[PDB]
């Protein structure tokens, strides 16, 4: 029983730091790579995180003592310090399945990242990953479709999906916008999309777009005899905004829309998710603003742990970086989050940055999608890296084709299709990407005019988001 | 010099001014005849400005042509509902809306 | 005119390098601070982010062409070095009005800080300070009611408001819940709140508490003569549950519901901003996450920028830190951003982190909040701090008093118009805070309680946020 | 050794305080002078926390530097309002909000 | 009166906006009363019929204040009303002083007529008379005393 009130400020420790606690398997693990300022010990700066983000406040309330603490608070049940850095320890958290409103991302980040990274105790502190439990993963939608029906929907089977961005980002009217999807669609690419910052502003409106790239989509369909898709961009002010648009590519009959999870915020993407799912149009999320918060490694939340909340809110489509393109990704930890938002058991592997075996009860995986400074040369190592499940984006090696949109729409789509043919063969696109390449530019002098024109281009930098 | 207004409650017109002399009444009671409406009193324990409704004394006096029969009846009703509000209306009956309105006696107290 | 396509890349500083460029006072201004790769230098850095920003993408596209670029792309016009600071620098770069859509901080956001974060060519970028042109401005709703129409609602005039948050964080059933509200407001508390991990529970669900908590105001509200609140939290997983609890809220008659911006998101919270103007509720605030994004002065965006998109997405009150409580807050900087959310025009003074003048057009302010391990020993700090116009909440210090919630508020509440008396009367609350606080705990046992309870409790680490 | 905290009606700002000497008071009103406040003394029959109006004595102070001129009012509001709450009010006019409000008297018993 | 409304402003004739006292007494007899005769000496140039259709209340408001309330009365009669903007909040005691002291002007008209002086030849006696005994009303009579808006009108029928 609860027995005696004493007013005052104790020690975290005494009623957080658990080290004898073994998780249950409804428990939310959370793993925080943390810098305790000196002076402060790494149990008592582990447990203020597990109290903070729990139950627990600086001084003792007697109201504690109406309820049932020991089943209520957080227990930062292990502490170990980083291999090799000085002053650096992962704390491992673990959090009742009653502490979570069902279904909701929105109070599963209030509680775990709310307050605990302000700490004046705490120098720098990252959330590296979150053990979600299977009973809590059952009270989300997830995926308003999926890898798998996705396929089956657009009838697209055997390869990586093939995409564009549209440029310049902002500037272009609607009528031009069109203008350049038609190109490219008509050129051989499965999807063309509106970049994350074309909302509706004064040189273009949104529907006044919605209206030209629906016109596109069918001209370069009927043409091509392929499903083409072109993801509108729904984000919006507000909640009311956001679903006129979502409305209007419905009643146009568009498979695909898009939204900024990050930026627009999670409570409005699990509308849409709801929403998608309930009137069939596929949901790509895009991931912008990820970068303020995913990309050093001492402070701030590892992608890893926004790509598996989106996975829960809603999405068929995330960003998930290049590896090798013009944005920054390390391949060992995007190799790791591919498998999490992709798979349904993810076992735990450290050199992945996967702190946690995850369990998705069979909710769909969501295809990864690399976008960003990424042309012909690369489509080796991108079939290799992501396999057929995923979606290749080229805009500005679309766009920026000598010829235009529509010889450098095939020649990605030959470019790939070389490289999925060579890889079935039993080529090594490793070893033997170029030569694949140059073969196919043999044959399409499309293709050899963009590795003509791409051939010295690199992005080759140390990556800040080291394991 | 100024003066903060005081609060007291009123009862519509004529209410701003000090009250009427009997023979103030007589002059607003002639004025109906001479208009041609109809005289009633009408009286009510309270003055809620809500209400719409207070209570009729007898029936309207159509057939008027004197003040005085007007003042007697309010006489009369002054004796049998002197706990009570007691207001003389006059009535336009081509335009059928109430054109006069004062009270003529509050409650006792 | 524009004329002739090349295709391949070209260096950003030749299109978005313009140092010669003098902002139209209808631009957006942003200043980044930024190190970049080594080889990259400062002033292609800044292009690079001017471009990425904007317009522009990693090749040449053709599609510029059919646009005036000159009047959409983002101009980095200005690069210095941190002073001190190794391979640091501030660049500020200028946005055309055109670019954002009218009223969306969403979009504003997905533009300035959407992508340029990963950048491979960066090492680390910090976001200082936007200037929101007046003409945008002017497009957004902001608080929907405001420091002095908030006074003018509640009969508050005179003094810093005082809150309470209950504790503990999670565990207490809907009744404890409002019995512990009762007991806080008769004790002299203007407020009560949901702690923002207080969504809906299986231990404690949402329309339960509502309902205990506005029998809790209604008893303490007629005990006492005083208007009381209780920021009821309606965040949620999906704006239409979000809409139902804040309805509910409308429906009790309830002054004040309360909403988690940053982990909700700015979409969610602009609907909710628009809905409580409609609909007489004020809106507190919470500020969950932002330490995820805001501690480190070397990469990620200062709260500063935060509590500007707030302000104009809509918020009554905001948690502005303490200074001299448990979480982080500059003091030099904190004073900054108070001014930015709370007046109508501020001038440009890096000594407290404004980078920008500011002006909102009559855009009204937002209340300051102080809450996080504060007690009654700081309460002449906070007055002279914050002064009248704030909100000053402890929720540790008042449940955590020796006697309980009702003692624990008569506490704060003397001590606080103590203060406030000395200082009207010319007591320098610096020099002589403790002394007016035991005169006061002479006549107020409940405060001599208090006062002895927390003598020796004090936050004083190194702050990481340094200018 | 912990008290139960007594029911006890209070009226906002100073409440929580023992009640201020006139030259405490003073002291109030001085800082209003300073700050540049406008003082303004109200009266209310009642201390609803619900209403929003109290009734206005006179006119706010607008020229007004002088401590005693206040109290002065304060002192004939309370003459003729002796049964009323009485409560001085400070006016910021470039804000527009009352920044100041504290009751100088409560109504007799 | 067709498209709706219960109240329009009118003019007031004697105050700080032009109004045609001719052509004034025209139109407030067109939007209150059921049957006009053409008259174009009032600028009714055709017989109105409304076909018992509700009349709308004459709103007299611009740069009135006591000392006009006997002109007022006269001209627009009960079925009025009259509006003092700066007549009342320009009162020397204020608002509600103000306020009394309009009402007090307008009770005493009214009564004055009822019991049939002249508001034309009376109006400033029994404004006087009602000063006499109501102190906010004097101070306004005093206020107010010279203030006075006469000029050519543009609109002449
Ligand atoms: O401008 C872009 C791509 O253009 P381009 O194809 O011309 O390079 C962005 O959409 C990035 O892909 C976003 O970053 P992540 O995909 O890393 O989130
Ligand atoms: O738990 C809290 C306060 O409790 P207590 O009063 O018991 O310390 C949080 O609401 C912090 O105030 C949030 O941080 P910021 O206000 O810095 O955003
Ligand atoms: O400012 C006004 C009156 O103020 P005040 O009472 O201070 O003079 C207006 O409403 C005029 O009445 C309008 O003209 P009409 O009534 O002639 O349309």
């Amino acid at each position: 029983s609860a027995a005696g009130y004493k007013a005052g400020v104790k020690d975290y420790k005494l009623t957080y730091y658990t080290p004898d606690y073994t998780p249950k398997d409804t428990d939310l693990l959370a793993a925080f790579r943390f810098s305790p300022q000196p002076g402060v010990p790494a149990d008592e700066a582990g447990a203020a995180i597990a109290a903070e983000s729990s139950t627990g406040t600086w001084t003792t309330v007697w109201t504690d003592l109406l309820t049932d603490m020991d089943r209520y608070k957080g227990k930062c049940y292990h502490i170990e310090p980083v291999q090799g850095e000085e002053n650096s320890y992962f704390a491992f958290i673990a959090y009742p399945l009653d502490l979570f409103e069902e279904g909701s991302v929105t109070n599963i980040l209030t509680s775990i990242v709310g307050n605990v990274f302000g700490f004046k105790a705490i120098r720098s502190l990252r959330l590296e990953d979150i053990r979600f439990p299977v009973a809590l993963v059952k009270t989300f939608q997830g995926p308003p479709h999926g890898i798998q029906v996705e396929r089956d929907l657009l009838n697209k089977y055997g390869r990586p999906m093939l995409g564009c961005t549209i440029k310049p980002k902002l500037g272009l009217s609607a009528k031009n916008y069109g203008r350049a999807v038609y190109e490219c669609l008509r050129g051989g690419l499965d999807f063309t999309k509106d970049d994350e910052n074309i909302n509706s502003q004064p040189f273009q409106r949104w529907r006044d777009r919605f209206l030209f790239v629906a016109d596109a989509i069918h001209k370069s369909q009927a043409e091509t005899g392929e499903i083409k898709g072109h993801y509108l961009n729904v984000t919006a002010p507000t909640c009311e905004e956001m679903m006129k648009r979502a409305e209007f590519a419905k009643e146009l009959g568009m498979p695909i829309i898009m939204h900024d999870f990050l930026t627009a915020g999670f409570t409005a993407n699990t509308t849409l998710a709801k929403w998608c799912r309930d009137n069939g149009v596929l949901l790509h999320i895009h991931r912008a603003m990820h970068a303020v918060i995913d990309r050093q490694r001492n402070h701030g939340i590892h992608f890893r742990v926004l790509a598996k909340c989106l996975r829960l809110s809603g999405g068929d489509h995330l960003h998930s970086g290049t590896v090798v393109g013009k944005l920054e990704g390390d391949k060992a930890s995007t190799l790791g989050f591919v498998d999490l938002m992709r798979e349904d058991h993810i076992e735990a592997d450290r050199s992945r940055g996967v702190f946690f075996t995850q369990d998705w009860a069979s909710m769909p995986g969501v295809l990864p999608v690399a976008s960003g400074g990424i042309h012909v040369w690369h489509m080796p190592a991108l079939v290799e890296i992501f396999g057929d499940d995923s979606v290749l984006q080229f805009g500005g090696g679309t766009l920026g084709h000598p010829w235009g949109n529509a010889p450098g729409a095939t020649a990605n789509r030959v470019a790939l299709e070389a490289c999925v043919q060579a890889r079935n063969e039993g080529r090594d696109l490793y070893r033997e990407g170029g030569d694949i390449l140059r073969e196919a530019g043999k044959w399409s002098p499309e293709l050899a005019a963009a590795l003509d024109l791409w051939k010295e281009i690199k992005f080759e930098f140390e990556t800040m988001d080291k394991l | 010099s100024m003066k903060t207004l005081p609060k007291e409650r009123r009862f519509e017109t004529f209410s701003y001014l000090p009250p009427l002399s009997d023979r103030q009444i007589a002059a607003q009671i002639e004025y109906m005849i001479e208009q041609g409406f109809h005289p009633l009193i009408e009286f009510n324990e309270h003055s809620n400005p809500e209400e719409f409704y207070w209570t009729m004394w007898k029936l309207p006096l159509f057939d008027c042509k004197s003040p005085q029969q007007v003042l007697d009846e309010v006489r009369e009703c002054r004796s049998e509902y002197g706990d009570c509000y007691i207001r003389v209306a006059g009535f336009d009956n081509i335009k059928e809306c109430q054109t006069v309105s004062f009270i003529v006696h509050r409650p006792g107290r």
